[PDB]
């Protein structure tokens, strides 16, 4: 029994109410369980039979929904609520993809710089371009790798942190490495950046031997 | 209107009949089904007032089925089941609700006969006959 | 137009015992969510001196009343009870354990045996219903 | 609470143990089961098992592979994995489940248990400069097998702009990250910066000064 979860991601700023769905394939009548975990703590129960409320929980998180449709609100967001939330079938016991939940914040324009290998990775011949972005918000942008004039490499190790508690901002991180004859083949290097947050698509291009 | 929620129910939510239908169950003592409202009844005031039981009370059931059910139509369904007749079995209940209106009617219990429930067409007469019921409600 | 409900009788679970079949060898009533008796139709016996003392086990007082109220009630409708635990055996009168036994759900064997377990979701197609001990009451 | 414990690493087409302890209740007559969590994915049913170990229930996706047994003499609950792959690396949980509402839930868990699997070992840490208003310095770290490895710059005295994104696996079995601290050219115009690397499994420390360009 598939057990589809809405949505991928969404920001509450303190002090609103927010809705999170859980959509299955068959009736399952009332048989769904709502978990919450915290990075890198057990999960907690918080809901059973999709309306009860477990012992020691808010009386602000309500759950409701019948047959197919289940739908848990939160009604009052505060610092120790956001996390990530799990439905799953009690049933089959089958669990789910995830919600995850951040401070929102206004946009924050990101900044961009690429770097080019350094002369001992040339010595180990594990050439590889960094891109680095500073400050973006929200978590959507995307990236592109070009080589000589243009070239989509496709090959390389994307990161990005958590929310901060002082400022509550995120970065990312870009790598991709190439060998040495892969390397002194080839003259250009770019990294290309297109946000949510930047009115413009940005390309940052070096051309070395 | 007494009323049924999802925890009493398989399959449904909130089923329930008007208090006029459910008023029958004090004066005509061959339905099936006021035993099982009894028997809800009684689990709900035991558990609501009489607070933290001592491993169940077993005195309090035995001298409340004196009280509370039938003991001869059960004694007379398991007489029809030993002497195979179409019977009841306590789990399966059929009714009108007359879906134009609202207006419901007692339900009566399933027949079940050789394991196996029977299906509408062997007992439809006495479905005709409840509809006429409620013909002789419709004044 | 017709409808059709089916009562789920596990809100019960407590103030009423509850009973269901899982196959026609083995029965299985209820009370609370932790206890219940297995009534198990086998061919191997397990005592065997042939004395069922029942008065001491009530005197002994380290007991559980819930438990053996039921194997009461159906005695009056050999035992080994040593340690504290519930274990009954009826051999094979089979006239009336065999029609006890059918009551409770609603041959080629040597046994009857009560005995004690933990609550597991035994019974596969026979949804537990308070209607057999009812009837036994 | 529950204890977890057995977890480690084991080379593919191994085998592994992992038990899970109770104390604080009732063991004997409480549903337990198995969860499982991979790096960056959400959660993942395991296994469950009944009271009496008489009803033993599977997930599909794995049939065949993990036995499920339970010891109540010292309350332990026992999980075998068989026959293990390179997407047998996660962190596992023991949770006990519950009947209410006619319905199965967990409302308590353990700590968890780390395993992976990976055909590699130790490497020592290869630690490299990235040098460049304001300007990001960077210092690179790869080919290093085990993840725990400490970055710092200056004893701690760098409390500004250091960011230090996940470390990410390679091909070759190693992982590799990217230290930077954002900073005007001042700095580096006055200073040159330390990057304090520390590989624990490896025991090295290389304390690498940055060369601007
Ligand atoms: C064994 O038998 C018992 C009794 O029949 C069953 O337990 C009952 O289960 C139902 C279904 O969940 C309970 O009804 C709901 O209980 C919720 C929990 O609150 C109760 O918590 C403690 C018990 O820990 C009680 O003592 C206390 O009085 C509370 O009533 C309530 O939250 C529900 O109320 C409302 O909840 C949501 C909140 O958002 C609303 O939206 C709903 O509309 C609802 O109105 C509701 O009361 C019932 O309380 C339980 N009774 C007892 C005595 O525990 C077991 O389920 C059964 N076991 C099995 C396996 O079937
Ligand atoms: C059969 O049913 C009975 C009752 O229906 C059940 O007994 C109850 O079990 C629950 C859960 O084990 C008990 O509730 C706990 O009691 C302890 C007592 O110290 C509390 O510490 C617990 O609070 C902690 O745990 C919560 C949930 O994990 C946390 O949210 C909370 O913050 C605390 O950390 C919790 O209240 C309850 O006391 C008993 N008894 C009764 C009368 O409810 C029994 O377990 C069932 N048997 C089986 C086999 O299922
Ligand atoms: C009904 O279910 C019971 C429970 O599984 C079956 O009893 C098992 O019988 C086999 C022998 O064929 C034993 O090896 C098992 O140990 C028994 N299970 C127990 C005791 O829990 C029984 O065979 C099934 N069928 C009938 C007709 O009773
Ligand atoms: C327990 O005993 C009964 C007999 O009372 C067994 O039933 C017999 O089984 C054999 C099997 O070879 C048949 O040939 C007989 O016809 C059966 N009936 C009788 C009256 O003998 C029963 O099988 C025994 N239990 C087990 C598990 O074998
Ligand atoms: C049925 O009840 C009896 C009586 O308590 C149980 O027998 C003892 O139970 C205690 C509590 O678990 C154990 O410490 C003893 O070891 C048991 N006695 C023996 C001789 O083993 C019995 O275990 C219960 N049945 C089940 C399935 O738990
Ligand atoms: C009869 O039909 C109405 C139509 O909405 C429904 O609300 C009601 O629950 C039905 N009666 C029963 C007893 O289910
Ligand atoms: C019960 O079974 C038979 C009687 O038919 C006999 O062989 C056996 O010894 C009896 N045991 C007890 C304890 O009565
Ligand atoms: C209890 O049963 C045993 C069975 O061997 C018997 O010897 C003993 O006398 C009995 N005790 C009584 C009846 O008090």
């Amino acid at each position: 029994i598939q057990m589809t979860q809405s949505p991928s991601s969404l920001s509450a700023s303190v002090g609103d109410r927010v809705i999170i769905t859980c959509r299955a394939s068959q009736s399952i009548s009332s048989s769904l369980n709502w978990y919450q975990q915290k990075p890198g703590k057990a999960p907690k129960l918080l809901i059973y039979a999709a309306v009860n409320l477990e012992t020691g929980v808010p009386s602000r998180f309500s759950g409701s929904g019948f047959g197919t449709d289940f739908t848990l609100a939160i009604s009052n967001v505060q610092p120790e609520d956001f996390a990530t939330y799990y439905c799953q079938q009690s049933d089959t016991r089958t669990f789910g993809r995830g919600t995850k939940l951040d401070v929102k914040r206004t946009v924050a324009a990101p900044s961009v710089f690429i770097f080019p290998p350094s002369d001992e990775q040339l010595k180990s011949g594990t050439a590889s371009v960094v891109c680095l972005l500073n400050n973006f918000y929200p978590r959507e942008a995307k990236v592109q790798w070009k080589v000589d004039n243009a070239l989509q490499s496709g090959n390389s190790q994307e990161s990005v942190t958590e929310q901060d508690s002082k400022d509550s901002t995120y970065s990312l991180s870009s790598t991709l490495t190439l060998s040495k004859a892969d390397y002194e083949k080839h003259k250009v290097y770019a990294c290309e950046v297109t946000h949510q947050g930047l009115s413009s698509p940005v390309t940052k291009s070096f051309n070395r031997g | 209107g007494y009323c049924l929620t999802r925890w009493m129910l398989i399959e449904a939510e909130l089923k329930c009949f008007g208090n006029t239908a459910v008023a029958k169950c004090n004066e005509k003592h061959d339905e099936e089904f006021c035993d099982m409202l009894r028997l809800f009844d009684f689990n709900k005031q035991a558990i609501r007032r009489l607070k933290a039981p001592a491993q169940m009370s077993i005195q309090l059931i035995n001298k409340a089925v004196n009280a509370l059910i039938n003991d001869q139509l059960i004694m007379k369904n398991h007489l029809r089941d030993i002497m195979c007749i179409p019977y009841c079995n306590y789990s399966k209940y059929w009714y009108l609700n007359h879906t134009s209106s609202g207006r419901t009617s007692l339900p009566k219990c399933w027949l079940i006969s050789n394991g196996s429930y029977l299906n509408e067409t062997q007992f439809s007469d006495d479905i005709e006959q409840q509809a006429d019921n409620m013909i002789t409600e419709m004044l | 137009e017709l409808q059709t409900l089916e009562l789920n009788m596990e809100t019960l679970n407590m103030t009423m015992p509850l009973s269901c079949t899982k196959n026609s060898s083995h029965h299985y009533i209820r009370v609370g969510n932790e206890t219940g008796l297995e009534l198990t139709l086998t061919n191997t016996s397990i005592i065997n001196h042939k004395f069922c003392n029942l008065s001491d086990a009530h005197k002994k007082n380290l007991y559980d009343h819930a438990l053996m109220s039921i194997i009461s009630t159906f005695h009056l409708s050999s035992c080994d009870f040593n340690g504290g635990k519930i274990s009954v055996q009826y051999n094979l009168v089979a006239n009336g354990v065999l029609q006890t036994f059918m009551r409770m759900a609603w041959t080629s064997y040597q046994y009857l045996i009560i005995q004690n377990t933990t609550w597991e979701d035994h019974c596969q197609f026979s949804r537990p219903s308070p209607i057999g001990y009812l009837g036994l009451l | 609470q529950l204890q977890e414990s057995g977890g480690g690493l084991v080379k593919p087409g191994g085998s592994l143990r992992l038990s899970c302890t109770a104390s604080g209740f009732n063991f004997n007559k409480y549903n337990m089961n198995w969860v499982r969590q991979a790096p960056g994915k959400g959660l993942e049913w395991v296994s469950s098992i009944s009271a009496l170990s008489t009803y033993i229930y599977y997930a599909d996706s794995l049939k065949g592979r993990f036995t499920v047994s339970r010891d109540n003499a010292k309350n332990s609950l026992f999980l075998q994995m068989n026959s293990l792959r390179d997407d047998d690396t996660a962190v596992y949980y023991c949770a006990r489940e519950i009947r209410r509402a006619s319905t199965w839930s967990a409302d308590l868990w353990g700590r968890g248990t780390l395993v992976t699997v990976s055909s590699a070992s130790t490497k020592g840490p290869s630690v490299f400069p990235l040098a460049p208003g304001t300007a990001a310095l960077g210092c690179l770290v790869k080919d290093y097998f085990p993840e725990p490895v400490t970055v710092s710059w200056n004893s701690g005295a760098l409390t500004s702009g250091v960011h230090t994104f996940p470390a990410v696996l390679q091909s070759s079995g190693l992982y590799s990250l990217s230290s930077v601290v954002t900073v005007p050219s001042s700095s580096l115009g006055t200073q040159t910066y330390i990057c304090n690397v520390n590989h624990k499994p490896s025991n090295t420390k290389v304390d690498k000064r940055v060369e601007p360009k």
